[PDB]
């Protein structure tokens, strides 16, 4: 993906699994979960952002 | 004792380690997150099972997971 | 705060004693009346738990007019003893006698 | 106490229908309801109710009518506060109707 | 330090929690340390023999105590006037008034009157004296021992079956259908034809004379000729006096329909022909599956082939065969759901079609039996869903079940759970709404503004069976119908007599009060199903705990984070549905009992008018029928309803004590216990005594279980005291 | 390193909230810290005590009680000089916290990670897969 | 009649209901003088009670043995005014409320602060939506067939299982 794009989450235990977020940053370093995605819904913990990997994220 | 696990989704925020009332958790060096550090559970015999670490954790599903197990004098928090 | 264990353990013991020796008297009576043993009950007719201290205080307050409250003409309340006050053929107030049932429910 | 006080003196509030005291008869039943309904909040826990809400949220998502103020089960404390409030409203309201219909009829 | 020998995690707990948890986990053999699958099935096998012996010991004791202390022989002479005796009382706490008050039954000693109906069952099946009641007790004592020895024997090294034996689905099904169900139904047909029916006709038949006394005068010659209808000839006359030769026929196999006119029970020849026919059908069924001779079905082949080609069920039942065989919880759930439905059929068909002579004139026995079996039904139905939840958490593998019916259930679980949520709310809003409307409208002096819906659908079903009460004139009620003409030569004449007399409980007349309560019962069935289905379908995971399956079936919570997670486990939905199961069986048994006590008085119009609002249920059912029960003792004496009067209060006490475990939770109690631990150590002469196990407050899950047990026990004892004493006190 | 048993204790008038027989027969915990002042603090077990200027020493029954005091002593008195010990009735004194001289929330070399699982939490094994098998659910 | 019921106009038990309801009011009226406010209040209640009983008798309602009206709800057209038409009236209002509420939640999603529109309702826009509800059956079905009522299963968050 690229920064600022809209993505549909594919991590089955995510709060936002099959919901749309927007990509904040992507880390070039060897990070296991380099895609930073922000959402408009908060999770049950009140967090509105999470890190993801490329194989857990699809552009819409 | 209780079983406390740290999954590789840990962003190294150290919040679980600061919230732990029994010094169960500490930070060890890593290279899988930007912070360069991951939570660790070297002293789970002292874990009382409060799950204050899980409350502190900000990853979408908890990087730190407490699994309540056999009860002891330490994990039952008995001063008697 | 520095002896709250001694306070809470002593109150806890009083509440167990009180529950056993107030509500357990009722349970004793339920069982005895159910078992056909009315002579074994805590009752005015059978074993009597009289409230002598409350009855005695009631005695004093009826004796108070002219004795320990000399210029009073009547008692503070007819609940302590004395006459029946009737208004429109309905009782206004009249002595509220205390017996075993009154002993039991006061300890309740 | 069960027979000669509660049963004997509940006669007025139960037989009050069709009279001016039928309001007490209705509040007797209504408060019995509120009291029992309170036990839903007192004996239950928040984790059941959030997971039940999830399926209800799903059916709204299916019809595109989910709210933007995301529904939550009440807090653990608020479940205790709601349970206690309806218990008190129900318990006291039952006695209020029972006391008032009884003593208006006979006293 | 060694009581939970099956659990090292509990045997190393230093608290009093070890004693509690070791007792509560004792029968969950799958969780015990070092449990293989071989040993799991072998311990279950032996403990099934041990359970069987307990059932035979329980039955022998009921037979023995009636033979010894009962009035069975006196009751048999005059069964509508004598009250059956269960067992005698020896209680040294009794006063002399209590001893006199319980000396009923025609005997010289305190006794408990029986509400179980065993007198009517043993009379109907043949028992006539105390000596064959005791002979039956001796046989069950022998059978209990034979099954105790069999349990021990199949735990011996050479007699321990292999897992290949325990999972032979086709051989077990063949034998249980054709032998356990079918042949014993045939053998029970033999008992009725050879013993019960002859002794209903005055002729004693026992082991002494059975081989020289023919059940039929013709005698096993019409059977071997195809002249089978010669066994229906000369049925019992309507003048027959049960137990005697007067009015008796010679038939042994009839389809008369209806009731014996004097016993008000089904004909014994209908019952024998029922069991012969059912037995033949079941034996044929027990030849379905392939075992060793090349004919029959593979169960695996049938399940794999039932995938509808339209694809609406996905892969269908591929892989269900392995899923059911390997999961004992899946097997238990199917068994309990099936058993739960049957014990509800037993309750419904035994009050409307009674089989025992002179029962249904025993209003106490008829009421207790219905109440007993619906409560058993509700427990069995909860357990099936609980063990379905235990299956998904523990035994369900999503990769061996790719696109099954099972996996596709979990794929639309929110569709299922939200539609139960809608139908529960739909029923609840309007069923409660009409009742509240009716109460308010009746309270204001205007009962004619009530919303009274006629239950026409059920009345039309009654009329379809021949009920001539609503003028519907459909099917069996219609005189000239293909349905009515077809059954006319067999059961129609007897059935129409039975269903159009208003003197029994076959298809009881119904109105608006019955309409309203059935929709309340519908509300409670869908709401109990909702909690249990939500517990089963969210057991593996949810959005709060997506990894809920890693924690088990019964765990307290996941802590106060993520908003709070109290009662989040699948076990906790069993816990919550138990309250709804108790509520529903209450609504069912309150309805059954009020509808029956008003009919038994001759005042069915009291139910008809008062059941449409909730104050009618409160004053005309609970308050009105309470008075014989709560007067079992008073300051003016006591009578034999004093024990139920005490059980009534006892039940209110246990029920309310359960609230303490359900409302107040652990943190309050652990902090008190710490002040009690301090005081013991500081009190002289008392600190000489020390606990071996540190006293701790009950666990979070345990308190839920303790409160649920107290709630449930209080519920049962209160209603049983009420349903028995109010019926006894009224006799109507 | 070892606990100097002679360190003076904060002025306290006693309470019923202190340790019981399990401390003298199973284990006891101690905390030491340096105070720049002679100031009042709150005991985890009860009322208020006064820490003496210099080195203080307490004995508590639970490890959490020593750390709850450590949290308070560092948040209101900015004492970061606290060392927590475990004491067995055999006389053995076991240093506990901070375990390697550096606080746990700060990284340190030579710390080996315990409890770390290479996958995310959703990648665990289903219970049915590991039934009658010793294999662990974390992959 | 239907299900062995009797039309309320010829039910004798309905007739005794009306009489007993009026005797109960007339004995309360026997304790008041003619022009008093309690006499006029009770005389108006006797008029209302009689009117209600007259209307029910002439309406085609069926009475039971208890003399109370019973409702037939099986679908027959001679009795459609007891459930089917009140039900048709209900569902029109209920779908209106549902369509109007749904239209506003979709509007509020496209707002600057979507959750502020739900605790502080834009009353001119919310009144624009309430007026639109009169043709909800046509508006909602066209919404359905145009693929705007139902969202596909793969844009809905579900639990992992
Ligand atoms: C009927 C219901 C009921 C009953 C019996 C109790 C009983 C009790 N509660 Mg609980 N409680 C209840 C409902 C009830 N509660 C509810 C609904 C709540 C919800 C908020 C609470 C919340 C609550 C709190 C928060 C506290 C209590 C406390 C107490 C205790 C009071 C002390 C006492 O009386 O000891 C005497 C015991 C009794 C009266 C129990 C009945 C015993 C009778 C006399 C018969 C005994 C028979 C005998 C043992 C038979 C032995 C043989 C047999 C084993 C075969 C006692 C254990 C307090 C406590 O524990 O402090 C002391 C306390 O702090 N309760
Ligand atoms: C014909 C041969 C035969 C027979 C008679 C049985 C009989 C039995 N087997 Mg089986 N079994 C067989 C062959 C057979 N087995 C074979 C070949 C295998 C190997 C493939 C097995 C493997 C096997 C296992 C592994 C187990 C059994 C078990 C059982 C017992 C079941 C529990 C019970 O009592 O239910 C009795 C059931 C009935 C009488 C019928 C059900 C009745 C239904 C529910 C309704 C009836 C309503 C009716 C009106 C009743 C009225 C009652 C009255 C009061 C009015 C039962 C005694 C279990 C057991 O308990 O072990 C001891 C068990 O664990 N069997
Ligand atoms: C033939 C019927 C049957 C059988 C074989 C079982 C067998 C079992 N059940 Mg099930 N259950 C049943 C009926 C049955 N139950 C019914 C009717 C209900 C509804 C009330 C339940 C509700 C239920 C729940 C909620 C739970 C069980 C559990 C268990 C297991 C352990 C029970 C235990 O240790 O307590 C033994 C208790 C004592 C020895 C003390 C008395 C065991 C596999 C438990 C389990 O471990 O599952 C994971 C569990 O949590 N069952
Ligand atoms: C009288 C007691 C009572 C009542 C009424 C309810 C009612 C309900 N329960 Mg609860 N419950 C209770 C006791 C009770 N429960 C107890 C003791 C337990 C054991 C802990 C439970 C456990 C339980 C669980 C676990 C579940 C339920 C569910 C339900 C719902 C099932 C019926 C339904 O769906 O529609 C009936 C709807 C109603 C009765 C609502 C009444 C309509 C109201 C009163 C409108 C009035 C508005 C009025 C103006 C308000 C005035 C306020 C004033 C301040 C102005 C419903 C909300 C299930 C659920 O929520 O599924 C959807 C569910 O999953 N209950
Ligand atoms: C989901 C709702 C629901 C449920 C679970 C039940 C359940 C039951 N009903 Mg009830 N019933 C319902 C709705 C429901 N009913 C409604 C809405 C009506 C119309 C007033 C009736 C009228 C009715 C009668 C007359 C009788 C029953 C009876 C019964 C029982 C036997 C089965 C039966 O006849 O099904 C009935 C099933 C249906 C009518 C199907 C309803 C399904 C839809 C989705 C419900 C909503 C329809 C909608 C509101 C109307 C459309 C608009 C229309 C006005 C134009 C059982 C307790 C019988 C019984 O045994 O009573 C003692 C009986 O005689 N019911
Ligand atoms: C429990 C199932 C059930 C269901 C779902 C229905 C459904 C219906 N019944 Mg009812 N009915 C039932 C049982 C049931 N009935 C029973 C058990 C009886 C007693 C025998 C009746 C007796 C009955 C009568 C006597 C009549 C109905 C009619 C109707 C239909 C009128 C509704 C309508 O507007 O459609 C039709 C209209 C439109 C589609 C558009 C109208 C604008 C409807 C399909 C009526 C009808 O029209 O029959 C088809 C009618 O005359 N019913
Ligand atoms: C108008 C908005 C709206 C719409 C279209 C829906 C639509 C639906 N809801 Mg409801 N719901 C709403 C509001 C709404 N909901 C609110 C405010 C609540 C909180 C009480 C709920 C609570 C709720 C539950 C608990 C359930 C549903 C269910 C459902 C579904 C079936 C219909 C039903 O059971 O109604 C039931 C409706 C209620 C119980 C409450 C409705 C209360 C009022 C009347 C609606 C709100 C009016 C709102 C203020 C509109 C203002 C508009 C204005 C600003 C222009 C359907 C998806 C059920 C489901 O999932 O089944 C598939 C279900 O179980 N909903
Ligand atoms: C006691 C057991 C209770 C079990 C309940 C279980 C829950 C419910 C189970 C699902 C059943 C309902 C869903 C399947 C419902 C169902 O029946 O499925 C039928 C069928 C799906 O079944 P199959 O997949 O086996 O059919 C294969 C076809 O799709 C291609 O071959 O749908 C069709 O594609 C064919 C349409 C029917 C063929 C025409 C039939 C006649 C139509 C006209 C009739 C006369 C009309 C005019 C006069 C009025
Ligand atoms: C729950 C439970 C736990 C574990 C699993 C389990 C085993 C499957 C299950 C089973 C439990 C079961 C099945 C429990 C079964 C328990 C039973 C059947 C207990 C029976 C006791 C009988 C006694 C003590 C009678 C003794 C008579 C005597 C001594 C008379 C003697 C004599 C007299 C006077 C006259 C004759 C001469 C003499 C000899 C002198
Ligand atoms: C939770 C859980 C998780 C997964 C595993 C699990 C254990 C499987 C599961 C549990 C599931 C459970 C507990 C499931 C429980 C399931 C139950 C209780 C199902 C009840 C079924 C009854 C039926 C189909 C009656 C049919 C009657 C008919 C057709 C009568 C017809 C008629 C005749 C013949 C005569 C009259 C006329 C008419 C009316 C025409
Ligand atoms: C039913 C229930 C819910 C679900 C109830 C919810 C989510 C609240 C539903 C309230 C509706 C949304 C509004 C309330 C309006 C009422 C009709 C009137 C209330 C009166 C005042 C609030 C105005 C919980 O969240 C819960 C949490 C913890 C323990 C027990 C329970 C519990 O029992
Ligand atoms: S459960 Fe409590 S004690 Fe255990 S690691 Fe988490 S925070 Fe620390
Ligand atoms: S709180 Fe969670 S994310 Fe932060 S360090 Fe601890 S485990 Fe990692």
């Amino acid at each position: 993906v690229k920064r600022g794009s809209k993505v549909r989450i594919l991590r089955k235990e995510s709060y936002w699994y099959q919901d749309i977020g927007t990509v904040a940053t992507i880390d070039t370093s060897g990070i296991r979960y380099p895609v930073v995605v922000r959402f408009e819904k908060v999770s049950y913990s009140g967090v509105n952002t999470n890190n993801f990997s490329l194989d857990e994220v699809v552009e819409v | 004792s209780h079983s406390v696990k740290v999954y590789d989704t840990c962003i190294g925020c150290t919040q679980c380690v600061r919230a732990c009332p029994c010094d169960v958790l500490e930070m060890v060096s890593w290279d899988g997150c930007k912070a360069g550090q991951i939570a660790s559970a070297p002293r789970t015999e002292d874990c009382i099972g409060c799950k204050r670490c899980e409350t502190a954790c900000p990853t979408d599903f908890l990087s730190v997971r407490v699994y309540l197990g056999g009860e002891t004098t330490r994990s039952m928090g008995l001063a008697y | 705060i520095r002896h709250r264990d001694a306070i809470i353990s002593h109150l806890n013991w009083i509440c167990i004693f009180l529950g056993f020796h107030s509500f357990g008297l009722y349970i004793h009576n339920d069982t005895m009346r159910a078992l056909g043993r009315t002579q074994d009950m805590f009752s005015d007719t059978a074993i009597q738990l009289k409230p002598v201290f409350a009855q005695w205080v009631q005695s004093i307050h009826t004796l108070a007019p002219g004795n320990t409250t000399p210029n009073a003409l009547a008692t503070a309340s007819y609940a302590f003893g004395g006459d029946v006050v009737a208004v429109g053929n309905k009782v206004a107030m009249m002595p509220i006698s205390l017996g075993t049932a009154d002993f039991m429910v006061h300890h309740i | 106490w069960l027979r000669d006080f509660l049963w004997a003196q509940a006669s007025q509030v139960i037989q009050s229908y069709g009279s001016a005291l039928s309001a007490y008869g209705l509040i007797f039943l209504g408060a019995h309801f509120i009291w029992a309904f309170s036990l839903m909040f007192l004996f239950s826990g928040r984790g059941y109710w959030q997971e039940l809400i999830e399926s209800i949220v799903w059916a709204h998502n299916k019809l595109n009518v989910a709210p933007a103020i995301q529904p939550r089960a009440l807090s653990i404390t608020q479940g205790r506060a709601v349970g206690l409030a309806h218990y008190l409203l129900g318990g006291i309201g039952t006695t209020w109707a029972f006391f008032l219909a009884r003593i208006i009829s006979v006293g | 330090t060694k009581f939970p020998k099956f659990s090292q995690a509990l045997a190393q707990d230093p608290a009093t929690r070890r004693i509690w948890y070791g007792l509560a986990t004792a029968h969950d053999l799958e969780s015990h340390d070092g449990m293989t699958e071989e040993n799991l099935y072998q311990k279950i096998f032996a403990s099934h023999f041990g359970h069987l012996a307990v059932i035979f010991l329980w039955t022998s004791g009921n037979l023995f105590h009636v033979a010894w202390q009962g009035n069975f022989e006196q009751w048999v002479l005059n069964p509508l006037k004598v009250k059956p005796i269960a067992h005698a009382i020896w209680d040294p706490h009794f006063g002399q008034p209590a001893v006199k008050a319980f000396t009923k039954g025609g005997v010289s000693y305190p006794v408990n009157i029986a509400t179980s109906g065993v007198y009517h069952w043993w009379y109907t099946i043949g028992m006539r004296s105390n000596t064959d009641l005791y002979a039956g007790s001796l046989f069950l004592l022998f059978l209990a021992g034979v099954f105790l020895f069999a349990g021990w024997l199949h735990l011996q090294p050479k007699f321990r079956p292999g897992l290949s034996w325990f999972k032979n689905n086709e051989s077990r099904l063949n034998h249980h259908l054709s032998g356990l169900f079918g042949f014993s139904s045939l053998a029970w047909s033999a008992h009725l034809i050879h013993v019960a029916i002859p002794e209903a006709r005055g002729q004693h038949v026992c082991w002494d004379n059975f081989t020289k006394v023919a059940p039929h005068p013709a005698g096993l010659q019409p059977f071997f000729t195809g002249n089978w209808g010669a066994y229906a000839a000369s049925p019992d006359t309507t003048n027959h006096i049960f137990g005697t030769s007067e009015g008796a026929g010679t038939a042994i196999l009839t389809f008369l329909g209806g009731f014996h006119p004097q016993t008000q029970a089904l004909w014994l020849t209908d019952i024998a022909h029922h069991h012969l026919a059912i037995g033949v059908v079941f034996i044929f069924a027990g030849h379905m599956y392939r075992t060793n001779w090349g004919i029959g079905h593979s169960l695996k082949e049938i399940l794999d082939a039932h995938r509808p080609p339209g694809g609406r069920l996905g892969a269908g039942h591929k892989g269900i065969f392995e899923t059911l065989t390997n999961s004992l919880h899946f097997q238990l759930g199917l068994a309990l759901a099936s058993l739960g439905v049957i014990t509800s059929l037993v309750a419904q068909h035994m009050y409307a079609l009674p089989s025992y002579a002179f029962i249904a004139k025993d209003y106490v026995t008829q009421s207790a039996l219905y109440t007993h079996h619906q409560y058993i039904a509700g427990f069995l139905m909860v357990g099936a869903f609980a063990h379905g939840a235990i299956f998904f958490v523990r035994d369900y593998d999503p990769e061996q079940n790719k696109n099954n019916v099972l996996a596709r259930i979990l794929d639309h679980k929110e569709a299922i759970i939200s539609h139960l949520s809608w139908v529960s709310l739909f029923l609840g809003f309007h069923t409660l709404g009409i009742y509240v409307h009716n109460d308010v409208v009746v309270a204001f002096g205007t009962p004619e503004k009530q919303i009274l819906v006629e239950p026409v659908f059920a009345q039309w079903i009654q009329a379809s069976s021949g009920k001539a009460l609503y003028g519907f004139d459909v099917l069996l009620s219609s005189t000239n119908s293909v349905a009515a003409n077809a059954s006319s030569n067999i059961w129609l004449p007897g059935w129409l007599e039975a269903i159009n007399s208003g003197k029994n409980s076959l298809f009881l007349p119904i109105g608006p009060g019955d309409f309203l309560i059935h929709h309340a019962i519908a509300l409670a069935l869908h709401t109990t199903t909702l909690i249990l289905v939500k517990g089963a379908l969210d057991a593996r995971g949810s959005k709060l705990m997506p990894d809920k399956k890693d924690f088990g079936y019964a765990f307290p919570c996941d802590g106060p984070g993520r908003g709070g997670t109290c009662d989040i486990s699948a076990w906790d939905a069993f816990y919550l549905s138990m309250f709804w199961m108790l509520n529903t069986i209450g609504w069912v048994t309150f309805y059954w009992h009020w509808k029956h006590i008003t009919i038994w008085q001759g005042n069915a119009g009291q139910f008809n008018e008062s059941s449409t609002y909730i104050m009618g249920w409160l004053r005309d059912y609970l308050w009105l029928n309470s008075s014989p029960l709560i007067n079992g003792y008073n300051p003016f004496g006591m009578n034999s309803l004093s024990v139920w009067s005490w059980m009534f209060l006892f039940g209110h006490l246990i029920w309310a004590t359960g609230f303490m475990f359900l409302i107040s939770w652990r943190g309050y109690w652990q902090e008190l216990i710490e002040t009690l631990v301090w005081a013991h150590e500081r009190t002289p002469l008392a600190n000489l005594v020390r606990w071996k196990d540190k006293p701790v407050a009950l666990s979070i899950v345990q308190a839920r279980l303790v409160g649920l047990i107290h709630f449930t026990a209080g519920y049962i004892f209160t209603y049983a005291a009420f349903v028995i004493a109010s019926t006894t006190g009224k006799f109507g | 390193e070892t606990l100097n048993l002679q360190i003076p204790s904060p002025t306290f008038e006693g309470s019923t909230g202190g340790w019981l027989r399990a401390a003298e027969v199973e284990e006891k915990y101690a905390i030491t810290w340096t105070s720049p002042k002679e100031q009042v603090f709150e005991m985890p077990t009860g009322g208020a005590a006064i820490m003496r200027q210099g080195e203080n020493l307490l004995y508590l029954a639970r490890k959490e009680q020593c750390l709850a005091l450590a949290t308070q002593v560092k948040n209101s008195f900015k004492i970061t000089d606290y060392k927590v010990y475990r004491i067995f009735p055999s006389g053995e004194v076991q240093y506990l916290h901070p375990k390697d001289g550096v606080f746990p929330e700060k990284v340190n070399a030579g710390r080996v990670g315990v409890g770390n699982v290479s996958h995310s939490i959703g990648k665990n094994l289903n219970p049915a897969q590991i039934k009658f098998t010793s294999k662990s659910f974390n992959g | 009649d239907v299900a062995g019921l009797t039309p309320c106009g010829e039910s004798k038990e309905f007739a005794r209901r009306l009489d007993g309801s009026v005797k109960k009011l007339q004995t309360r009226l026997s304790k008041y003088e003619a022009g008093t406010p309690p006499a006029l209040a009770l005389q108006k209640q006797i008029d209302k009670t009689k009117n209600r009983f007259d209307r029910y008798g002439k309406a085609g309602l069926l009475c039971g043995t208890d003399g109370l009206p019973h409702l037939i709800t099986d679908g027959r057209w001679t009795h459609s005014g007891e459930f089917v038409i009140p039900g048709l009236l209900f569902l029109y209002v209920a779908g209106w409320i549902g369509w109007v509420g749904r239209s506003y939640v979709l509007f509020a999603r496209t707002a600057d602060k979507p959750t502020e529109k739900e605790i502080i309702i834009d009353v001119p826009v919310a009144l624009s939506f309430v007026s639109t509800g009169f043709i909800w059956p046509f508006s909602a079905f066209k919404e359905f067939t145009s693929g705007n009522l139902i969202v596909p299963a793969d844009e809905i968050t579900v639990s992992p299982r």
